[PDB]
């Protein structure tokens, strides 16, 4: 959990790269088509491959971290694994190389859902994690990156479930504009006019670019951004310009948030199908910039 | 009898592209499909539950289309029962409305005493429904008996 | 042979709601009880005031043998849980809009 | 002699010239009018390519049209029920009911297959109109729990520049919505989550159904069209009238009787 | 200014925000209506697909009854 967190470098601006994959439990294809990767013509997406890769990529470099959110997809994949794999993965979670973000069976909507139904849904996901990974696989923050607006009750519900924070992508465009100008991207949300504080006080953070990589740093198999090339004798060399770009990109973003810390959501809808395209380049990225 | 399948489908529908109705037509069809298939194991569970709680011997049945005035049992049987379950933590005095044939029905409550009834007609469709008050205990149920007079 | 049933010995007071009654396991039920009124909705009948309830015998269908407090999603033991703090510039009692979750071992 | 239906707690009147609900009362009298109107869905204009769709709601006209200015009523007064059937159109009709000892008036609406043959996407609404001064404020429930106050064209958090007067004033209503002049309250309970808002004062409205023939460019890639069995839908709306100080307890308790309703199972014998 | 980039999770980023011991402003209202740009509001799905919306809120009432009965009986 928190006792597993990485080493921040005080008195410097810190950019937390958060690799992830927004897997819609149905949208343009069905749940089984998304899990298995059927009819990739409609949409290229197969979650069973995404989970396999992530794990490999995690065993490939102990520094790497990954957060997965939709329990309905994970739950399935899991029963599909061998005792060997399950023993391994449990260790990745134990030492926090694999972390769970929302914990719900799915990432529910906030405008048309019934508070009671939202709970059954959450309890169901958190239930699986609970008895599969114990305390070690319990989410600490809530992860609504795509819902279209947010209800005060949702915040109340998460607060009452023991979540410390809640991050999201979609908010009114005018609201966002003002928030970045007023350095108010993050604050505390009092979601109840009944419950006594801190009971319904959920910390809230408005992400930078919705939930997608900064323009030019998308390395999934679905993007076509130029990959990192270090060979100094090679014409495709872009390692230098790359770092020049990043640094400017980071200090620009820092100015929008109150602490020496900012997130960078590295991933989008159904990415990491081939987890390695992402991690290989990210590894170099972290090394070249901290260098 | 399994409540797991329905609890799971209700979770799925909680997605942000499901109940919000923001998914494609086929995904919207498969969503309803997962729900339909969760309703069966549950009424199986509900049958065993009741049989156990009331001892009643008859095979129960469910009327999923009350929604549009359709229920084979209440529009064909001459003698049948109505088990009304109440999930609220207090008593309910709720109105029952079942589709019947063009006859007169007599309604008896849990005790056996004749309770007020009334066959109402559905305008323009010229089909009708049997009506009566059903007093149900909190977290409980009541079983009324019905018979079409000759 | 059993025309009418009820699961309670004494019904819930109007300001309370049986949120969840469920089978958590073999001899374990999941129970949630919320206070359906928010501060101000007293409507002249002190319906928004706190309420205290006894859980021993509330239910007749079964008997509660063990009880254990929980967080809303039932994945942590409320007494063993905690959240980060933030500076901004039996008998269970319920306050307006409070939902309490319990895992109780039972016997039928 | 006007068209009337009653029971112990309430009495509803219908306008002789129209067949529409004209007056509701507690045996608090309240002149309320109800009717179905539709919004001519937008496919875009010089102001923006945007079009109404599965996600987005954009009327190319801020003023809805009457699905019909009057309704053909058929009185049915039974020993156990009192209902006024209303026929507004081939794809729109409603039944207004009052059952034994029930504190609310039941409005069961059926918005049949919306005619899109005119080539115009439509978004239907049931709108209640009254004179009770609400000052642009109205209330909505958040996922069926606490209630948040809403103001026409206003934002608690910033200084809003309204771009759509109708659209930017719609909020999710999952169980209820209400408008009070501080003295008497009119509340509406739903059987499913819907959209709604108080566009003109003393008025209210929920969205029953919508059918658009043009995608709204957000991902789905298909117009909320061809829903099949869903083309034809039927739902209920529970109208509640009481003084502001007594309203709360009633909508809370009935709202719960609405979601955790009784289940019926039959057995032959 | 200096920059340090690293792998991280939303939870660790939150731990650092806490460690800073700051004082944050308070939010007391919902985030509706959502609008990603002028003339376009995501307020139409509040009613999109009435049938399904009702089918689900009904399955809820049903699952509940199902749950309560499984609890009262002791198989
Ligand atoms: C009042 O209240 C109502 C709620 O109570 C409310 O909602 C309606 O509720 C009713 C029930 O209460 C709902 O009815 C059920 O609906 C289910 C869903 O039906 C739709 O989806 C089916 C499957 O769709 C997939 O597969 C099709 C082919 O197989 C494709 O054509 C689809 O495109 C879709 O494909 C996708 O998914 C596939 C995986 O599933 C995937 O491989 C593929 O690639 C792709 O991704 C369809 O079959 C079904 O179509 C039928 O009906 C339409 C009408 O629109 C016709 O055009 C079709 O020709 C066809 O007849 C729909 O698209 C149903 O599955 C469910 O059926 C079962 O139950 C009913 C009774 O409840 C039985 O009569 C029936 O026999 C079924 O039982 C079968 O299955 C069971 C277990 O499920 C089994 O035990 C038994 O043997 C049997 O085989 C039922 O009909 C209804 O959906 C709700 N409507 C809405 C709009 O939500 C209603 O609105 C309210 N009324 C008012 C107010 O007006
Ligand atoms: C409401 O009244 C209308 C009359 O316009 C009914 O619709 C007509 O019904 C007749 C016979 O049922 C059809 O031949 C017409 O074509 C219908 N009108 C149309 C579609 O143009 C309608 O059935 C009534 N609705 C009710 C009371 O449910
Ligand atoms: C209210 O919204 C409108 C549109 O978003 C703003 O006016 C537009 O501003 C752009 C450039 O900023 C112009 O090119 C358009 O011509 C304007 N639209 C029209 C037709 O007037 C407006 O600025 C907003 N309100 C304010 C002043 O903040
Ligand atoms: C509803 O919208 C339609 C579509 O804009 C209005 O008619 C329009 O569509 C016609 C073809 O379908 C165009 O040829 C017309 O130019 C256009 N009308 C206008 C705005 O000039 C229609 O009038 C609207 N319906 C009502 C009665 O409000
Ligand atoms: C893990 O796999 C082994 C086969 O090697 C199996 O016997 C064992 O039961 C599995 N885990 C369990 C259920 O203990
Ligand atoms: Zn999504």
């Amino acid at each position: 959990g928190y006792k597993t967190c990485p080493k921040v470098k005080p008195d410097m601006l810190n950019v937390h790269l958060v690799p992830h994959t927004h897997d819609d439990v149905g949208w343009l294809k069905t749940v089984d088509q998304y899990f298995y990767g059927i009819y990739n013509n409609i949409q290229p997406a197969g979650v069973q491959y995404i989970l396999d890769s992530v794990i490999s990529s995690l065993l490939a470099n102990p520094t790497r971290r990954f957060i997965y959110v939709e329990i309905a997809f994970f739950s399935r994949w899991w029963r599909q694994q061998t005792n060997a794999t399950q023993k391994i993965v449990r260790e990745l979670v134990r030492q926090g190389r694999l972390e769970f973000a929302n914990g719900g069976w799915v990432m529910n909507d906030e405008a048309t859902t019934h508070y009671g139904a939202i709970i059954d849904q959450m309890t169901l996901g958190l239930r699986f994690l609970e008895e599969t990974f114990g305390s070690d696989g319990r989410p600490r923050v809530a992860w609504h990156i795509d819902p279209f607006g947010h209800s005060r009750e949702q915040a109340s519900l998460f607060a009452q479930m023991g979540f410390d924070g809640f991050f999201f992508g979609r908010l009114d465009y005018q609201d966002k504009k003002v928030r970045k100008k007023t350095l108010q991207m993050e604050q505390v949300w009092r979601a109840s006019t009944s419950l006594k504080p801190p009971t319904a006080d959920l910390f809230t953070s408005v992400l930078p670019n919705m939930y997608n990589p900064p323009e030019g740093l998308c390395w999934d198999m679905l993007c076509a951004d130029k990959p990192v090339v270090e060979d100094t004798r090679s014409p495709e060399y872009n390692a230098k310009e790359l770092v020049r770009y990043f640094l400017k990109l980071a200090t620009d973003q820092g100015k929008l948030y109150r602490t020496k810390h900012t997130v960078m959501t590295m991933g989008s809808d159904f990415q990491y199908e081939n987890a390695n395209t992402w991690f290989k380049n990210l590894d170099k990225l972290i090394q070249l910039v901290n260098a | 009898g399994d409540s797991a399948p329905l609890n799971e489908a209700m979770a799925v529908l909680q997605h942000h592209d499901a109940v919000s109705g923001t998914s494609r037509q086929h995904v919207a069809n498969d969503y309803a499909r997962q729900l339909s298939e969760g309703w069966r194991p549950c009424e199986v569970l509900m049958s065993n539950a009741l049989a156990h709680l009331s001892g009643l011997k008859e095979d129960f049945a469910f009327c999923r289309k009350l929604n549009i005035s359709i229920c084979p049992l209440t529009q064909t049987a001459e003698r049948f029962q109505v088990i009304v379950y109440n999930p609220l933590g207090r008593k309910v005095d709720w109105m029952v409305r079942l589709p019947v044939s063009k006859h007169v029905y007599l309604v008896k409550d849990p005790g056996g005493k004749i309770v007020p009834s009334d066959v109402v007609t559905i305008p323009s469709s010229d089909s009708q429904e049997l009506l009566f008050s059903a007093l149900v205990p909190a977290v409980g149920f009541s079983i009324y008996s019905v018979s079409q007079m000759p | 042979p059993r025309t009418q049933f009820s699961g309670l010995r004494r019904e819930l007071p109007p300001s309370v709601r049986l949120l969840t009654l469920a089978r958590w396991g073999p001899e374990t039920l999941l129970l949630r009880l919320e206070h359906q009124f928010a501060v101000g909705e007293d409507s002249g009948r002190n319906l928004s005031s706190p309420v205290t309830l006894d859980l021993t015998n509330l239910f007749s269908a079964f008997t509660i043998t063990n009880l254990r407090e929980t967080t809303l999603a039932a994945n942590q033991l409320l007494a063993y849980a905690s959240r980060l703090q933030w500076t901004t510039d039996a008998t269970i009692t319920l306050q307006p809009m409070e939902i309490r979750t319990f895992l109780a071992s039972v016997q039928w | 002699r006007d068209l009337v239906i009653q029971n112990e707690y309430l009495r509803a009147r219908f306008d002789p010239n129209t067949g529409l609900l004209m007056e509701l009362e507690n045996l608090l009298l309240l002149p309320v009018r109800q009717a179905f109107y539709w919004y001519n869905a937008s496919t875009g204009n010089n102001l923006s390519s945007q079009a109404s769709g599965a996600y987005i709601f954009r009327p190319n006209q801020n003023k809805p049209l009457f699905v019909s200015h009057w309704a053909q009523t058929h009185l049915v007064k039974a020993s156990l029920v009192q209902e006024v059937h209303q026929n507004f159109s081939a794809w729109c009709s409603q039944v207004v009911r009052l059952y034994p000892r029930q504190r609310h008036l039941e409005l069961e609406w059926t918005v049949g297959p919306i005619p899109v043959g005119d080539g115009w996407g439509k978004e239907v609404i049931s709108r209640f109109d009254t004179a009770l001064a609400t000052r642009g404020l109205f209330y909505t429930d958040s996922n069926g729990r606490e209630i948040l106050e809403r103001r026409r064209n206003y934002r608690p958090t910033w200084k809003l520049n309204q771009t759509e007067p109708v659209a930017g004033n719609y909020y999710p209503v999952n169980s209820r919505i209400y408008i009070t002049d501080g003295n008497m309250q009119l509340t509406v309970l739903t059987d499913r989550s819907q959209g709604g808002s108080s566009l003109r004062d003393g008025s209210l409205e929920l969205m029953v159904h919508r059918r658009l023939l043009k995608d709204d460019a957000r991902g789905v890639g298909e117009p909320l069209n061809k829903e099949g069995s869903g083309l034809w839908v039927r739902g209920r709306h529970l109208v509640l009238l009481d003084k502001k100080e007594t309203a709360a307890a009633r909508h809370r308790l009935q709202a719960e009787m609405e979601v955790l309703a009784p289940q019926v199972v039959l057995a032959q014998g | 200014i200096r920059v340090n980039v690293l792998y991280s999770t939303p939870a660790c980023y939150l731990w650092e925000l806490n460690k800073a011991n700051l004082s944050w402003s308070v939010k007391k209202d919902d985030f509706f209506p959502y609008a990603d740009g002028p003339y376009m509001f995501w307020t139409g799905y509040f009613s999109s697909r009435p049938a399904l919306k009702r089918y689900e809120r009904l399955s809820y009432n049903f699952l509940q009854v199902c749950n309560q009965l499984e609890a009262l009986a002791g198989p």
